[PDB]
């Protein structure tokens, strides 16, 4: 369910609802879908929806580059 | 023909008097002043042996100790350097190289080849910025300009050899002139922040603490990121005594969130200017006054400069403390570029050779000094990066489906939205937003890739697009 929540969140929050061509491999920052300066808005959504602690002291920001990477990170945190 | 550049004389004296003092930190590496100056002399010898004098040397290098040595090596051999943002697409670096026509490109291979073996030039560097035609636009930076700025900035910040300066920006941008050259002038250390670290709030916070950074200079957008990260606090940042922001406004709501993250005694300054002037207007924040301010002033022109505001009638009013007027800021004095290296910009052509620059910024004079109001042309700041809408338009017009294309912009607090308005060729498949972003990804850096698309039957044009009409066609179509 997390992968789908994240795709819908980016479609709704950043692309005015259009899922056209957006998938789990889309590079969100490289294509300027998410402003580099808005990363902590994604982190907040991910922490809230995933119910795992996400400490940015210890978690590489590359983990937020794609939906796939955000999902992979939560799998690693859920041990 | 010119005095020895004051920055080179200072750098040589520090290698002589304090050879073992740290000059530069980068990743796990550091150089003292002896190592930096010795390396710069080795590279200068190679440029001399190649018979390069009075020439452009383009530094196609990542942020590194060797890239700083190459800057000094160009000056020591009578040459000027062309820096580039190593993070941008290769096709844009190729367009800069074509525009700059350098005598020599220093790249990783050139350094590898090297390691396996009377100042006449008034120009120190040429910074190639976004050009309204698509052609990159070279801003000549003189030794006189750098000396003027650095001597002002050292005095303003009371910089000394005990300081540790961050270097956030790419060498392509003029913030790096303070971070590198003010440091070298006083015999301080500079932390070269690598491309992989520039957006990485944990790596920045860890480095501020590890290196005991005392002076930080950046755009507001990375300071506001560090605030939002929750990682910046006055204990981790206890060494910070001066924070300087420049390149775009810092909205007062956001700036009030940053101040509790910094040591109470830390001086916070707003520095203003385009590449053509470096910093030419400055304000030191009074934390007591800040609660009552709706905008942080850019402040007053540097000592030794003069300013005029050009009103809506085209009449130039001399800046005085008493002036209460909005107009285009025109700056005069030794900060002003002798001119563009490779293009003619008629608005500046009878200003630059008279040491005057028309900033394109609408500003207001107030009891607290100048206040930035907005731009009056098609150049926009995107998180403090300089973007000509005409550069993005020039690339979009090459898409096979596109007839005409124009951008417009929506501005918010530490946010900008670029909107592509396009018409199609007869019979063309309409491109989607993500398809056009993928088209631009090979060609322009991420901050120039627009995030909205509007397809229209026809773009409004005159007897050139009528930009006044774009917001309205976007409104109607939305
Ligand atoms: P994401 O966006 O991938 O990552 C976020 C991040 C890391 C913050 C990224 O966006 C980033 O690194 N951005 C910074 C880019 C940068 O370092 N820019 C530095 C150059 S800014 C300026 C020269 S200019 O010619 O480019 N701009 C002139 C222009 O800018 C406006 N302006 C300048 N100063 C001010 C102030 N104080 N207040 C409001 N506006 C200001 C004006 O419109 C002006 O004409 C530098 C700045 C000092 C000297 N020149
Ligand atoms: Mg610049």
């Amino acid at each position: 369910m997390l992968e789908s929540k994240l795709i819908n969140h980016i479609a709704t929050q950043f692309l005015d609802g259009e899922k056209d061509g957006l998938d789990s491999q889309t590079p969100l920052f490289e294509l300027n879908i998410v402003d580099s300066a808005a990363i902590f808005d994604l982190v907040d959504f991910l922490r809230q929806e995933s119910k795992v602690s996400i400490g940015m002291q210890e978690i590489h920001p590359a983990n937020f580059a794609t939906v796939q990477s955000m999902v992979a990170l939560v799998q690693r945190l859920k041990a | 023909t010119i005095s020895t550049p004051v920055i080179i004389d200072s750098l040589i004296r520090h290698a002589q008097r304090t050879p073992e003092q740290t000059a530069l930190l980068c990743g796990d590496q550091h150089w003292n002043y002896r190592q930096l100056v010795t390396r710069a002399h080795v590279m200068a010898s190679a440029l001399r042996q190649a018979g390069l004098s009075g020439q452009a040397i383009l530094l196609n290098l990542p942020k590194s100790l060797d890239a700083v040595a190459a800057i000094y090596a160009t000056w020591l051999s009578g040459n000027h350097y062309i820096p580039i943002d190593y993070s941008q697409p290769s096709s844009r670096i190729e367009r800069i190289i074509a525009a700059a026509a350098p005598a020599l490109i220093i790249d990783t291979a050139w350094l590898a080849t090297l390691d396996s073996q009377v100042y006449h030039n008034p120009i120190a560097a040429i910074l190639y910025t976004s050009g309204s035609t698509g052609t990159p636009k070279g801003v000549q930076i003189s030794h006189e300009m750098l000396g003027f700025f650095i001597q002002w900035a050292v005095r303003d910040t009371q910089l000394t050899a005990r300081d540790v300066l961050s270097n956030h920006a790419s060498f392509a941008f003029d913030l790096s002139t303070f971070d590198l050259f003010a440091s070298a002038y006083v015999g301080a250390a500079t932390w070269i922040i690598r491309e992989s670290e520039q957006k990485d709030c944990a790596a920045l916070a860890q480095g501020l603490q590890r290196h005991a950074v005392s002076v930080w200079y950046s755009v507001p957008s990375i300071l506001a990121m560090l605030e939002k990260s929750t990682l910046l606090n006055p204990t981790l940042g206890q060494s910070l005594r001066q924070v300087i922001f420049a390149g775009e406004p810092y909205p007062v709501t956001a700036l009030k969130r940053l101040l509790p993250c910094l040591p109470q005694p830390c001086r916070v300054s707003n520095w203003y200017g385009p590449t053509e002037t470096n910093v030419c207007v400055a304000y030191a924040i009074d934390r007591a006054r800040l609660a009552m301010l709706k905008q942080v002033p850019i402040g007053l022109p540097l000592e030794g400069l003069t300013a005029q505001l050009e009103d809506e009638n085209g009449d130039r009013h001399p800046l005085t403390a008493q002036l209460r007027l909005s107009g285009e800021l025109l700056i005069s004095g030794p900060c002003v570029t002798p001119g563009y290296s490779n293009v003619v910009v008629p608005r500046q052509a009878a200003l630059h050779p008279h040491q005057c620059h028309a900033t394109g910024d609408w500003v207001e004079m107030t009891p607290e000094g100048l206040v930035f109001r907005g731009r009056i042309d098609d150049m926009v700041k995107i998180n403090g990066y300089r973007v000509e809408l005409g550069e993005i338009e020039s690339v979009l017009h090459q898409h096979p489906a596109i007839d005409r294309a124009a951008l417009c912009v929506e501005l918010g607090d530490l946010r900008q939205t670029l909107i592509m308005v396009i018409s199609l060729q007869t019979g063309a498949v309409p491109p989607g937003l993500l398809e056009l972003k993928q088209f631009l990804q090979q060609k322009l850096p991420s901050y120039m890739i627009p995030n909205k698309l509007v397809i229209t039957e026809s773009l409004p044009v005159n007897a050139k697009v009528d930009r006044k009409q774009l917001a309205g066609v976007v409104a109607v179509l939305e």
